[PDB]
DNA sequence: CCCCCC
């Protein structure tokens, strides 16, 4: 019969340590323990009596297949540049972190905006009918350049709509306006690093509130680390700890994770390691005046670069 | 462990109130005192105190098993399951080995997660076995498995069957990761259908690394009691574990090595490093960085884009 | 029974107990495998025909490895003798520090059944260090009294049945002779010989071989191959 | 920033923060969630709870686009 | 007092 250690529960460090002190080795043999004996021989106080029986008595397996057809229904974010989407298998894909890595002034915030339009797209149009999540750490959201790939993305959809021919469509663009697309994009404002982490850690709650968001975007990940932190060892301990935030909230909430990334001296910026961080990388880079989007990382499709533009209508081909 | 009813036979309830009015709690505090003097100082019987802690040690010590009988039994519960890629089972000498952590390390991009794909995908069509993939960073798309898949076989059914084959669990902190292993070590346990023959974690360090860091070695504790649970997944319950570990350069030699330090180094039974060709993007170096069978430092080139 | 000499003739120039500190790949295991097949193989092909018991608290004991170790080493290998000489080894698997003191306190009753079995690997003593120092909390008292108690097990096993203790301590720790101590002070006064692994880049390995009742240090080089350890 | 004495902590929790030299939500977020179980005690259940409380009082607060919109007009 | 960290 397996054996469970404490080390492994997340109990309290002091209750742990009074637990094993007491003798308690595996959760295995508190599960009889009744609160109040648990409290009189360790010594610990009953709210810690009560948390840690619950902790120890708590403890999806969705076979790949099931994820396979999650993945199918579950549409990526179409990202409206036809190269990208096919190198991205049909765009930002949802429960992956993606990071677009690059210089400034590449397109990484034209690409958050896009996205954040995107997401509202009704899904008989190959959407995802969910809300965007926006948090800009580099102070580059413009309201005025998401409300014209608003307008540009609600006239695209009107003119494939009216090439179908369907009442439907007609129907689910009609709660697709202007004023639906800027009122379903939850922008925050992290002015600082520390403000970025309590953002985060507060995104699991906010989610669980607004239920219908499906892409959360980190417009500067570089931005607030690079800047007012001279510690290598605690940006490496912050930027693993998000990363990871960010990968469950991901999974957990059925998301989309953008995290836009500056370049160093070539090479993306927040150290070696922080390259195991995103699911996707996409570096954004100049090539003759022309952009050129490079897929460096990504777990299911090759390395290959892409031509990409911004236009008026906001990020195409 | 402590003194609790039930907890072998024979024992009592005033046994047990007594033992910790002699300060004597636990089974180590049973075992390590002198059964003599807490006889005569308890009024318990000396026959019985004898008989409890024989059954103790009975119970809670790991038999010594023979050589010659643990060889016969891992000659055939062992298994070398192919990696499914020919230049890697080379270097592994045919590939995996159930029974140990193997361990992927090497940097972003180093096809680490693409090596656990094909690795399952090869498992669950090739062996027809069943797989646990624990994600932690997102790297697994069944996208990607199911294009292994069709480049293995194109029958649908076949290819659909391998992907439910897969199963796939996602843990993002050390204890969600230490409650799915250990909720699968139970699972093994009832089951003892087809079982679970290969564990990958990917990633090991993208969990552990938060641990790390600052005034705490809880973060260490926490790193090894993942290490033991994947070893008890390996050894005691027969399953091949691939982790994939990071890549970290020392700041004294400025080598590469993996990461997590030193207390982890020793962790993985078998180790590949994967690294990138430094004059095409498919192509990588595999290094055997750590065996236990083979001599550490063999080139191999693998090929990502043979195979999908 | 056997003396110290013989287990392996260049180590020892020469009821101990001897430490093995190294990081990882530097030939611990395999020393000790080499040190299993000094003791297993029988009087024909040179070996002690001893019995040797193994514990894994740390779970790296390849088997295939060491029967690929013993099948060079004889002269004629055959998968009978092979069962043979693995006969005379032994393998505990140990979890946790508690367990590893339970499996010594049963391991004594096995000792007193053997006679033959001379020595005993513990690979590795260290496996359970960091659990134990944070489950003891600050106190250093609470967190290696375990460790401890095992400490003071092994050297009763040591000295009642005259065992040769190699013990395999993972060097997790820089000093700010690459040696930290950090196990418990009533493990370190048992250890007679340290020996320090390293390896030379990576088929040449250096072990160093200090003596504490002399603070006497030697040095040697080895090989490991198919056969197992050569040393040079 | 802001001092946790105001954030809403409990007064033993400010002092055991405080012995650890942890006075500001820099100084709170800016450590992992284990090394805030040692210094804190409390599970790691527990002191997520403490850190969507620290950061509640110290996070961005939620802004639709269609307020900047309304804002900017 | 070492732990990890390109
Ligand atoms: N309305 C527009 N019409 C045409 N081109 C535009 C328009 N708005 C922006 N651009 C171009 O698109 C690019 C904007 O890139 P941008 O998305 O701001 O990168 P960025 O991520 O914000 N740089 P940084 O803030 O340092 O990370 C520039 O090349 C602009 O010239
Ligand atoms: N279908 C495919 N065909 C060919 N090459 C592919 C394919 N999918 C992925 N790759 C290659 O795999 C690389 C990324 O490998 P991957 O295994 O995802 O990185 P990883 O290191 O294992 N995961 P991470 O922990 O983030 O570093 C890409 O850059 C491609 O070169
Ligand atoms: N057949 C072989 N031929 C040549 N070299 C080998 C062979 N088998 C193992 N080796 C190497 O010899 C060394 C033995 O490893 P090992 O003895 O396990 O190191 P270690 O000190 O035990 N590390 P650890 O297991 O974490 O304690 C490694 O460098 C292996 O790569």
């Amino acid at each position: 019969e397996m054996q469970r250690d404490l080390v492994s529960f997340p109990l309290s460090p002091a209750v742990r340590v009074k637990l094993v002190s007491a003798g308690f080795q595996t959760a295995e043999e508190l599960l009889e323990v009744k609160p109040s004996e648990l409290s009189k021989e360790v010594g610990i106080s009953k709210a810690e009596a009560l948390e840690t029986l619950q902790i120890i008595r708590r403890e999806k397996k969705c076979t790949a297949l099931e994820l396979l057809e999650q993945e199918h229904t579950q549409g990526f974010i179409i990202t409206f540049c036809s190269a990208l989407d096919d190198i991205l298998g049909g765009g930002v894909p949802l429960m992956k972190t993606t990071e677009i890595c690059g210089a400034p002034g590449v397109g990484k915030t034209q690409l958050c905006m896009q996205l954040a339009v995107d997401v509202q797209i009704p899904e008989c149009f190959g959407g995802v009918a969910g809300e965007a999540v926006f948090i800009d750490t580099e102070g580059s959201f413009m309201v005025d350049r998401v409300v014209d790939l608003a307008t540009a993305c609600i006239q695209h959809l009107q003119l494939i709509a009216e090439k179908h021919k369907g009442e439907e469509h007609r129907k689910a663009l009609e709660d697709f306006t202007l004023d639906n697309i800027l009122s379903h994009i939850y922008y925050f404002r992290c002015r600082d690093y520390t403000e970025l982490l309590a953002q985060v850690y507060l995104l699991p709650d906010f989610l669980s509130e607004h239920s219908k968001v499906r892409l959360v975007i980190v417009d500067g990940i570089a931005f607030p680390f690079r800047h007012d932190l001279d510690d290598l060892s605690l940006r490496t301990r912050l930027l693993n700890g998000l990363a990871q935030q960010m990968i469950s909230l991901a999974n957990n909430h059925r998301l989309a994770v953008i995290l836009t990334n500056q370049m160093t001296t070539l090479v993306p910026a927040l150290g070696e390691s922080w390259g195991h961080a995103a699911t996707i990388r996409l570096i954004f880079h100049w090539d003759r005046k022309q952009r050129l989007a490079t897929l460096y990382k990504s777990p299911s499709q090759k390395e290959c670069t892409v031509l990409f533009q911004i236009k008026p209508q906001g990020f195409r081909d | 462990g402590v003194l609790r009813v039930g907890l072998c036979p024979g024992l009592t309830e005033e046994m047990i109130q007594l033992l910790r009015s002699h300060r004597i709690k636990t089974v180590v505090d049973l075992v390590s005192a002198d059964l003599e003097e807490v006889a005569q100082k308890c009024g318990l019987s000396y026959k019985a105190l004898v008989a409890l802690r024989r059954v103790l040690l009975a119970q809670f010590s790991a038999f010594p098993v023979n050589g010659a009988d643990l060889y016969e039994e891992l000659k055939t519960s062992t298994a070398i399951l192919s990696t499914g890629i020919g230049s890697l089972d080379k270097l592994l000498d045919a590939g995996l080995y159930t029974g140990e952590v193997t361990e992927i390390v090497g940097g972003p991009g180093s096809g680490k997660t693409q090596v656990c794909l094909c690795m399952a995908a090869n498992v669950a069509h090739g062996l027809q076995q069943n797989v646990l993939y624990v994600d932690s960073n997102g790297g697994l798309t069944a996208s990607r498995l199911l294009q292994l898949l069709q480049a293995k076989t194109q029958d649908e059914e076949e290819q659909a069957e391998a992907l439910r084959r897969i199963q796939v669990v996602h843990a993002f902190d050390i204890f969600q990761m230490l409650d799915v292993l250990q909720e699968l070590r139970g699972t093994v346990a009832q089951q003892v259908s087809g079982t679970v023959k290969v564990v990958v974690v990917d990633s090991v360090t993208a969990v552990v690394s938060p641990l790390l860091g600052g005034q705490q070695r809880e973060g260490l504790a926490l790193m090894m009691q993942l290490a033991r649970e994947l070893k008890t997944l390996a050894r005691d319950l027969g399953m091949a574990v691939v982790v994939t570990n990071h890549i970290t350069r020392d700041r004294d030699s400025g080598r590469l090595k993996p990461a997590l330090g030193r207390s982890w180094s020793f962790v993985p039974s078998t180790r590949i490093l994967l690294d990138t060709i430094e004059g095409s993007g498919g192509r990588r170096m595999a290094c055997l960085a750590k065996s236990s069978r083979q001599p550490t430092g063999f080139q191999e080139m693998v090929d990502i884009g043979t195979w999908g | 029974r056997s003396s110290l000499k013989e287990i392996e003739p260049n180590l020892f120039a020469d009821g101990d107990i001897l430490e093995f500190h190294g990081p990882e790949g530097t030939g611990k295991t395999e020393m000790l495998y080499h040190l299993t097949a000094r003791c297993i193989l029988p009087k024909s092909e040179g070996g002690l025909e001893v019995e040797v018991l193994f514990i894994d608290t740390d779970y790296h004991f390849d088997m295939l490895r060491l029967v690929t170790i013993l099948e060079h080493r004889l002269s004629q290998s055959s998968e009978e003798i092979i069962k043979y000489c693995l006969g005379r080894f032994f393998l505990v698997y140990c979890s946790s520090s508690t367990h590893l003191l339970l499996t010594l306190y049963s391991l004594e009753s096995m000792f007193c059944s053997h006679p033959s079995l001379c020595l005993l690997i513990l690979d590795s003593l260290s496996a359970f260090y960091w659990i134990d120092r944070v489950n003891g909390g600050e106190s250093v008292n609470l967190q290696e009294s375990t460790l401890r108690k095992c400490s003071q097990c092994l050297e009763k096993l040591v000295n009642d049945y005259r065992l040769v203790l190699f013990a395999t301590t993972q060097t997790i720790m820089q000093k700010a002779i690459d040696y930290r101590p950090y196990l418990c002070k009533a493990w370190q006064q048992l250890v007679k010989h340290r020996m320090f692994f390293s390896k030379q880049d990576s088929n040449q390995f250096s072990l160093v071989s200090r003596c504490l009742k002399s603070n006497s240090l030697k040095k040697h080089f080895f090989i490991i191959g198919e056969s197992g350890v050569e040393f040079c | 920033s802001k001092k946790l004495k105001r954030v809403g902590l409990s007064q033993e929790l400010c002092d055991r923060l405080s012995r650890h030299q942890i006075l500001t939500c820099q100084d709170f977020l800016c450590l992992s969630p284990l090394e805030l179980m040692k210094v804190t005690g409390l599970s790691y259940r527990g002191v997520h709870e403490l850190l969507c409380m620290v950061s509640r009082a110290c996070a961005p607060k939620m802004q639709t686009a269609y307020g900047i919109k309304a804002q900017r007009s």
